[PDB]
Parts: C-alpha cells; structure tokens; sequence
C-alpha cells in the first residue's frame, strides 16, 4: 500500500490466530503449544495429540503472561511455521489484554524491537479492536475472548480505566464446568479425549434458550432436547439439559460457583460507574462478543437482559449480530491495513530517539 | 412484413392472438421509424443501416414461419424461437411472447 | 407517402361526425355519454398538431418525423371510427351498444393500448344506464 | 394554437346549450318557464348536466 | 430557516406546547398552507390603507386612522420592506374591538384576467 | 449478521466484471465510511417537511399519499430516517387528467383555462423526450466516427 | 461591519414601528410571534390562509384552560 | 410474524419509490434488516454514498 505489509497476530489461550491484514478469515489458526521433550519442538495437531510426551503449555491463563518463554516461542513459531515470514520486513501488531501494566509493555516493546527486530510496531488491546468491528469508537464493549474477558467502557480516545471490569469467562472454563456438573451428576467422565469432545460440543452443537427456568420446566415435563452425536469412535457424550445451564453464570453467576457478578450485572455495574451524561451515548452502542456465537440464539436472551438492564427511559440500541466469534480479529485486519493509521503507527526512528516508554503514548 | 401485419389486423377470424402478434409487430416496426427519422435529418453511412440487416433478417423469418397459425399452435411458433441462444434474438422474441400468451 | 397517411383523416371525419349527429336528444342518454367520451379523444389529437404547428414554422418538422409522431394515435382513431360505423349501421341505443361495448372490451385484450381505450369508453358510457 | 382552437373547444358547447334554453323559452313566465328548463339537466352528456343543474337552482329561488 | 420548519415555530408560539406534545395541529397546517406560495390577488398599497382606515372609521376614531399614515411614513422613510402589503393584510384580519355587505366594496384584482 | 450484510450490499451495487480482491477492499470502505458520522424533534415530522414541498409545487394527491402510509406506519421508526437522507441523492399520458367530460354527480365549476396551459405541458414533456432520443442517436455515433480508431474497439487499443 | 450594523439598527427601528401598529389596533399577537409572522410574509404566501391558520390555532390553545 | 413484516415491507416499498431514492428493492431489504438491529440510520446514509462513489471509480 503506502505502509509496508501489515500482519496481525492474536495469541489466545487455546489457539493462536495469525494472518495478513485485509483478510476476512483468520489466515491461520494453530494450537497454543511449544513442544519440549518430556522430539525437539513442533506446533500443530501431531504435537498437541502427543501432549503426554511433548508438553503443551499455555502462554496466557489469567489475562497476564504466565510463561514468557512459551509466549516468545509461540510468537517466534507463529512467525516461522504459521506464516514463515522474516520479521524485519513486516511491521506487526501484537496483542495484549486490556489494562496490562505499563512497564510490562515496555519490556514487550524492548524485546520486540531487540530480540525479535521489527521495523515498526504496534501493541493494541482487545476491546478497541472489537469496537472497530462494531464500526464506532464510542461505546461500552462487553468483550469475551479465550482467556481474557472484560466489560470495557470506552469513550473517544482511551477507555475509562477506573470503570473496566475484569470477568474470567472463556470457552476453557465452559468445558471445565461441564466436566464438573457431569461428574457431580454421577456420569463417568475422567479422560482428556472425552474433555476434547465435550469442548467441541459446547462450542458448536450446544443449545441455549430464552431462559434456564422455563427450559428446565419444559425438559422436566418431557425429554426430547437431546440430539444424538454419532462419532465413528463410538463415544457418545452430550445431554441437552446440562449444556444450556453451563453458561447460566451470565444471568445468575452462582450456578457456576462464581463469586464474580454475572454478565448482565457486570455490564450494568460498568455503565453505572461511567458518567450519567455519556451513559446514553455508550448505551447507544452496546456490544456483544464471545466465541459461543457459533450457535446463534445466545443473542436473543442477551437482548432480553439488555432490555431489563437500563431503566425504562429510552429504548434498546444494541449491536447484536449472530457472528461475532472472530470480532477481535476482523477489527485488527481492517485497522492495521489503513494508510491513515500510519500516522498513529510508531516506527523505529522515534523509538530510538525517545526511549521505549513513548510506545505507551504515541500508540495506544 | 408491412403487407402481413396490415391484412391480419383487419382479419378478426385469425383469432385475437394473431392480432396480438400483429400488435407486437407494430411495436417493433415503431422503433425502426425512430432510426429513419434520425437518418432523414442527416440528409455513405453504410454502417448505420447494416445493424438493421441483422434485425430484419430475424423479422422476416419470424413472420414467414408463423403463417397458418392461431390459438395454441401460434404458441407453438413463438415457442419455436425460445429455442435460441443468442441474447439479442432472445430479447427480440420476449415482448412478443407475453402478448401472444396473454 | 401521403396516401398512406390519409386513412387517419377519414378516421377523424367519421369520428367527429358521430359526436355531432348522435348527441341529439332523439338518440338517447347512453349515446350522449358515448360521444362525449369520444370527444375527449378528439381533444388530445387537436392539442398535438398545434405543438406540431409551432415546430414546423421553426423548420423542425418533416414528413418523416410526423409519420412517427402520429403512430400511437393512428391505432386510437382506427378503433373509434370502426365503432362509429357499427353503431350507425345497427341503429343502436340503450344496451344494444352496451353489449357492443361489453364485447369490444374483451375483443382487444392482447394490445393493452386498445384494451384500455374500450374499458374507459365502457365505464363512461355505462353511467346513464 | 391552431388559431387557439384548444381554448375554443368547450366554447360552442356551453353556447349551443344556452341557445337552446333561449330557443325553448319564448314568452313563458310562471311554472311554464320552470317547465321550460326541466328535462335539460337529465341529459346524458355530463357537461350539460352540470350546467343546467346550476341554472335551475337559480330559477327556483 | 426553511419555510416548512418555520411553521413549527408558530405552533409552539401560539400554543404553549412543544412540537412533539402536539403535532396534529402542525400536521393540519402543512395541509392548509401548502397549496400556494403566493397571494391569490394582485396587490396595491392604496387599497389596504383604505381598509384599515375603513376599520377605524367604523370604530369612530378619526385621529388614529391618520396616526397610521404617520406610522406608514416612518416605515417608508427607511424603506427596507416591499412586503408592506402582506403583514398589514395579516394584522387587519386579526383585529379586535376594545369595547354587513362586501359585494359593493372594492376588492382587489382577482388574477382571473391575469396569467396564472 | 452485520459483517455479511456489508458484503451483500457491496455485491448489489457492483455487477460482476477482478472481483476477487476488490470485494474485500470495498467491504473495508463499508466499515470505514460507517463511522465518519458516528465520530462527530419527531421522526414523522421529517416526512411532513417533504410533504409540504410537494404541495408547494403542485400535486396534492401525492402529498396525501406520502402521509397516508407513514400514519399507518406508526403502528420501524428508525427505517424512514434512512430514506429521507437518500432522497436527493437518487437519479435525476392517460385519458384522465383535467377531464370534465366524464363523471356523474359533479358540481358546477365554470371555466378555468389557466390549467389548460398545464394541459399542453404534460404532452410537451413527452415529445421533448422523444426528440432528445434522436439527439442522443446522432451524437453517440458521431462521437466515435470523428475520433481515431480505439474509442469503440478494444483491439486497436492493443 | 459598522454600516451593516447601522442597517441592522434601522431595520430594528422599522420593526419597532411594526410593533406599534400592532398594538394600536388591539391584536392578541406579541413581538415574539410577530417575528415569525414577518418571515412568513417575507417568503410570500396568501395572508388569508395565515389568518385562517392563526384563527384555528388560537382556538386550539383555549383547550389548555 | 412473517405475514406482518411482509406487509410492513410492502408499505416501505412504495414510500421509497415516490421519493425517487438511489436504492432498489434488494438493497432496501438489506437496509430494513440492518436498522432492525439498532444501527444508526444517519450512519447508513454516510456509508452508502461513499461506497457508491468508490464502486463507480472502478467503472
């Protein structure tokens, strides 16, 4: 274009999403693993299936990096195997969780320009990219991703940092809670392959309805909510009534045993601790997110709860499309492509003239 | 074509489908009177007058073939020309087909 | 070429005669509404030729343009002069020329230029009946 | 405008009507004059029907 | 301001309500006012003077009908208006009394002999 | 969903010829021009300001029709606000017009003859289009004949 | 400018005279409403229609009493 | 419900033809489904004018 070829990489908790800017789909999705002998190292299906002798690790588990060796090696193996480009000839946008400390970001850009050697750089937070997918820069962004989820209020410029609420909600937590309720119920479930199969079914096949109480009464009066899953292996684990009550923590959180407040309550709590004058304008674009939109139907109950959320003063103005699983990706793919965005992008020249810490200020 | 469409628009025993074919023909002959007006104003211009030698070539075949037909057998001669693959002739035969099928 | 243009003049003189002679009292109320709704279709032709009179003095009109211009009206008057021949031959009044207008509305259905003429002529002439 | 024939077409329709009431009436005064307008509004041509529906209202005042 | 939005200011001037509180009135006047954008008679400043004088003669105040001629003069002394006729035809219509016929009184030129 | 509806909108406005990389780039301006306004008083009243401008330049019954539909559209309000913005960014007879020779129970009106001049303009507009056709047939070919070979033939452009 | 504001002073003088004429004949109008009535008569419209719309609107404000 | 939103689509059809808009039938059905979400209608007018300008430059 007029900016050298931009690349966008989001390193999640269960997969890394890499690819070139201006492509609708993620160009590549790889497992989050760096192989170590319990062979040398590998990223892919063969390494992930061989986890019991070639260790799988997580680069992120809490919204902060819990292994720096694993994250740098998954970023290097994203740049060597997932993409096979040379780093010095592409300005890259790296990802962070919203509200990560400033000195950690300084360590990140020092490492990214020195150990990695990029020509120009960006590091961005997640909800601003979901906001660029919603086609605005002002609003309240309920961002749900794999390992990082937040209700971010964001007025023009940067998010109000006093009011950003972190809530741990990811698909890994969903398949873990499905493990919990199924084994508490009495069904034999202990092995990892069965956990992989219920993670797949919770993400793809899962039923959700208008409410958990009405569908509970409907299922208790007569059972036909179970659609069979027939794999050639012969493992059949799914039941209809338990899989809609796994994300039930969005209305009443203590069904998961979570002391953190529910989705409706956290977005209500977020908009009350913003200003009352900018409340209506943020509420004129309130955003849905989460990888669980593979099955559509979650949005209808969410629209009901957003009707209940604000007092009866003005009608609901929510953006709720039934494809938002890759929202953080599609945001970056449009954002880093743009030639006007070059005036916000920071290069190596200023970076050596004014130190690393200016990447907090020039780029944000 | 002029002789044919003048006799069958005063012959009412050819059915009201032959007169609808005649009405469609009147519509097509009407546009050839636009071109001749433009051409009269300019008064070898061979080029302007060859593209109607493609149109009128179709028109003579269309008219001469549909002699002796009325009712649903005239719906089996304007259905003779929905068996073409040239879109100019396909566009020529449509806005004939609707009037005769009416 | 001018011989080819003369029939719409005889398909005017018959039409304008019909309106005068068959609007007297003796011919009946239905014949009044028929001729008075035939009179409007004269009026649209009379408007045209005055605009044509303007362009001809400016040297903008010729036989080739005029022949094109009178095309939609040549079919219009051909229907009207034929109906006038029918009514006078049969000495019709009342419903004998509302049968005739009932039949003629189905008679032209494939044109939709002559179909809309007779239906308008039928709606108008049925009001005294 | 064809010697303004367009503006002089409904003229000689009004005037022929108002030369018939001025032909039928001749030394009539009284109810014989209000009979001399009657059955001139029952005309099937709507032009004359609307005009002699204006005239008789004036005469029966 | 455009001529359409200007009427909505009138309904909030006369009525105390907002344009949202009542709009049915504002809906009624778009139907009535929009048919024209012109007076239906040709104007003259003499006639409208002699109809306001006619009104004050009918209220038996001869001095005030000539106070008006002085107020007409200062209006002319600046002369920033040419719509003098219209606003006075308005105020004459809306006159009030702080306590016949018109078929012989001279009315304005009808424009039924003028090209319209 | 919304990220597809920008891909469907970009398809209808552009007939297929590229169309493999360009469709992705025109979806980019679909996100990029949606937020330019979002960075920087009833709804049915916005229809009435247009219905006023109808009756000003004539055609009352049309203005009665625009208001007839929006009043039954009140019983969806956010839809009409899009239509009023694209209403000046669009593209630039019959036996029944001024008739009195028909009708049954019609009141007296007398002569008018100031709309008889707007009985000749309904037909003058038709025949002035059927002459500009003849003005657009002699131009579109003389604009090609006068210029060198290459303007109507792509091959001599190689 | 200065002479432009002088013109804007002179037109306010004429408008004050237009207020004076309104009150010597006893109308229900005030200056704020007259400020609308003047622009309406500037744009040109039949003033009998405007008197008719005002004489309907004044009987639609007696339903607030 | 689909009988009801069909009849609302018919009434919205006529008001977009007499106003002589740049839209056609199919793009009207897209935009009525789009504002059904809650998308700002002042925003959709700014995207469509610029999208139609960038598409016309290719032709």
């Amino acid at each position: 274009d007029d900016d050298i070829a931009a690349l966008v990489v989001d390193n999640g908790s269960g997969m890394c999403k890499a690819g070139f800017a201006g492509d609708d789909a993620p160009r590549a999705v790889f497992p989050s693993i760096v192989g170590r002998p319990r062979k040398d190292s590998y990223v892919g299906d063969e390494a992930q299936s061989k986890r019991g002798i070639l260790t799988l690790k997580y680069p992120i588990e809490h919204g902060i990096v819990t292994n720096w060796d694993d994250m740098e090696k998954i970023w290097h193996h994203t740049f060597y195997n997932e993409l096979r480009v040379a780093p010095e000839e592409h300005p890259v946008l790296l990802t962070e969780a919203p509200l990560n400390p400033k000195a950690n970001r300084e360590k990140m850009t020092q490492i990214m320009f020195e150990t990695f050697n990029t020509p120009a750089m960006y590091v961005a937070i997640q909800a601003v990219l979901s906001l660029y997918a919603s086609g605005r820069t002002t609003g309240i962004v309920m961002d749900s991703g794999d390992g990082v989820t937040h209700t971010v209020p964001i007025y023009e410029g940067y998010a109000l940092p006093h009011a950003i609420l972190r809530l741990d909600l990811a698909g890994r937590d969903l398949t873990d809670y499905l493990m919990k309720i199924l084994t508490e119920r009495g069904y034999s479930f202990t092995t990892t392959a069965e956990r992989e199969i219920v993670r797949d079914i919770k993400e793809k096949l899962c039923y959700v309805a208008l409410d958990f109480e009405q569908e509970m009464a409907t299922a208790a009066s007569s059972s036909s909510l179970e659609k069979s899953y027939e794999l050639p292996d012969g493992q059949v684990i799914t039941i209809g009534n338990e899989r809609f009550r796994c994300p039930e923590a969005l209305f009443q959180p203590s069904f998961l045993g979570m002391e953190s407040c529910g989705i409706h309550e956290t977005t209500f709590n977020s908009i009350m601790k913003c200003d009352v004058d900018i409340r209506k304008d943020l509420y004129a674009n309130t955003v849905l997110s989460g990888g669980t939109t593979m099955y559509p139907g979650i949005a209808d109950r969410m629209q009901k709860e957003i009707t209940a959320l604000a007092p009866s003063t003005m009608k609901i103005k929510i953006i709720a499309p039934p494809e938002r699983k890759y929202s953080v990706w599609i945001g970056g793919s449009i954002l880093a492509s743009l030639s006007t965005f070059q005036q916000m992008w920071i290069s190596k020249q200023e970076y050596d003239e004014s130190g690393p810490s200016i990447v907090h200020r020039k780029c944000f | 074509i002029r002789r044919y469409t003048d006799q069958r628009s005063l012959d009412r025993s050819f059915g009201l489908v032959g007169q609808s074919f005649c009405a469609a023909l009147h519509q097509e002959l009407r546009e050839y009177y636009r071109l001749l007006s433009v051409l009269h104003s300019q008064l070898r211009l061979l080029v302007w007058t060859y593209d109607p030698k493609i149109r009128l070539k179709t028109l003579a075949a269309l008219v001469d073939h549909c002699q002796g037909r009325k009712g649903g057998e005239l719906a089996s001669a304007v259905h003779a020309y929905t068996k073409t693959g040239d879109p100019y002739m396909r566009s020529l035969v449509q806005h004939i087909l609707s009037l005769v099928s009416h | 070429l001018v011989h080819r243009i003369l029939p719409v003049a005889a398909s005017y003189s018959a039409v304008t005669r019909f309106i005068e002679e068959k609007s007297s009292f003796e011919y009946g109320q239905v014949n009044h509404a028929l001729a008075a709704a035939m009179r409007t279709l004269v009026k649209e032709h009379l408007i045209l030729v005055s605009q044509l009179e303007q362009l001809h003095r400016q040297g903008l009109l010729s036989l080739q343009k005029l022949w094109f211009y009178i095309q939609p009206a040549m079919r219009t008057m051909d229907i009207l002069a034929s109906l006038a021949t029918s009514v006078d031959k049969g000495e019709c009044l009342g419903g004998s020329t509302l049968s005739l207008l009932h039949d003629r509305s189905f008679s032209y259905t494939g044109d939709s230029q002559a179909q809309e003429l007779c239906l308008y002529l039928t709606k108008a002439a049925s009001a005294p009946y | 405008l064809r010697r303004l024939l367009v503006w002089t077409y409904d003229p000689k329709i009004r005037l022929k009507t108002l030369a018939a009431l001025v032909d039928h009436c001749q030394g009539r005064k009284g109810g014989e004059l209000a009979s001399a307008v009657h059955a001139y509004t029952k005309t099937g041509d709507p032009y004359m029907r609307s005009l002699v529906q204006h005239i008789l209202s004036l005469v029966s005042h | 301001k455009s001529p359409n939005v200007l009427l909505q200011n009138l309904c909030c001037r006369i009525l105390g309500r907002s344009e949202a509180d009542v709009a049915q009135q504002f809906q009624y006047a778009v139907r009535v006012i929009g048919s024209n954008f012109a007076p239906t008679v040709e104007r003259d400043e003499f006639l409208v003077a002699e109809k306001i004088k006619k009104e004050l003669i009918r209220q038996r105040r001869e001095a005030d009908a000539a106070l008006f001629s002085e107020l007409h003069r200062k209006l002319h002394s600046q002369g920033v208006l040419k719509n003098k006729w219209s606003i006075l035809y308005l105020l004459l219509s809306l006159s009030e009394d702080p306590r016949s016929y018109a078929t012989l009184f001279a009315q304005a030129l009808p424009r039924d002999a003028h090209s319209t | 969903s919304i990220t597809q509806l920008f891909d469907d909108l970009c398809e209808a406005l552009l007939p297929a010829a590229n169309r493999k990389r360009a469709k992705r780039s025109l979806k980019k301006v679909a996100y990029n021009a949606l937020f330019t306004n979002l960075f920087q008083l009833p709804a049915r009243n916005k229809i009435l300001m247009l219905s006023f401008d109808l009756r000003v330049g004539g055609l009352g019954p049309k203005a009665d029709r625009l208001e007839e539909l929006v009043e039954e559209l009140e019983a969806v309000g956010s839809v009409l606000d899009l239509l009023v913005q694209l209403a000046g960014s669009g593209p630039p007879r019959d036996y029944f017009l001024n008739n009195k020779h028909v009708g049954r129970n019609v009141p007296y009106s007398g002569y008018d003859c100031d709309d008889l001049s707007v009985f000749e303009m309904d037909v003058q507009s038709l025949i002035s289009r059927e002459e500009c056709l003849c003005h657009s047939m002699i131009q579109e070919t003389l604009q090609v004949m006068e210029a060198a070979p290459g303007t109507g033939l792509p091959t001599v452009g190689l | 400018a200065a002479a432009a504001a002088a013109n804007l002073n002179a037109v306010r003088e004429t408008m004050d005279v237009l207020l004076e004429i309104s009150r010597i004949l006893n109308t229900g109008l005030d200056m704020e409403t007259l400020s609308i009535c003047v622009r309406l008569c500037e744009q040109g419209i039949n003033p009998e229609a405007l008197s008719s719309v005002i004489k309907e609107l004044r009987k639609a404000t007696e339903a607030l009493k």
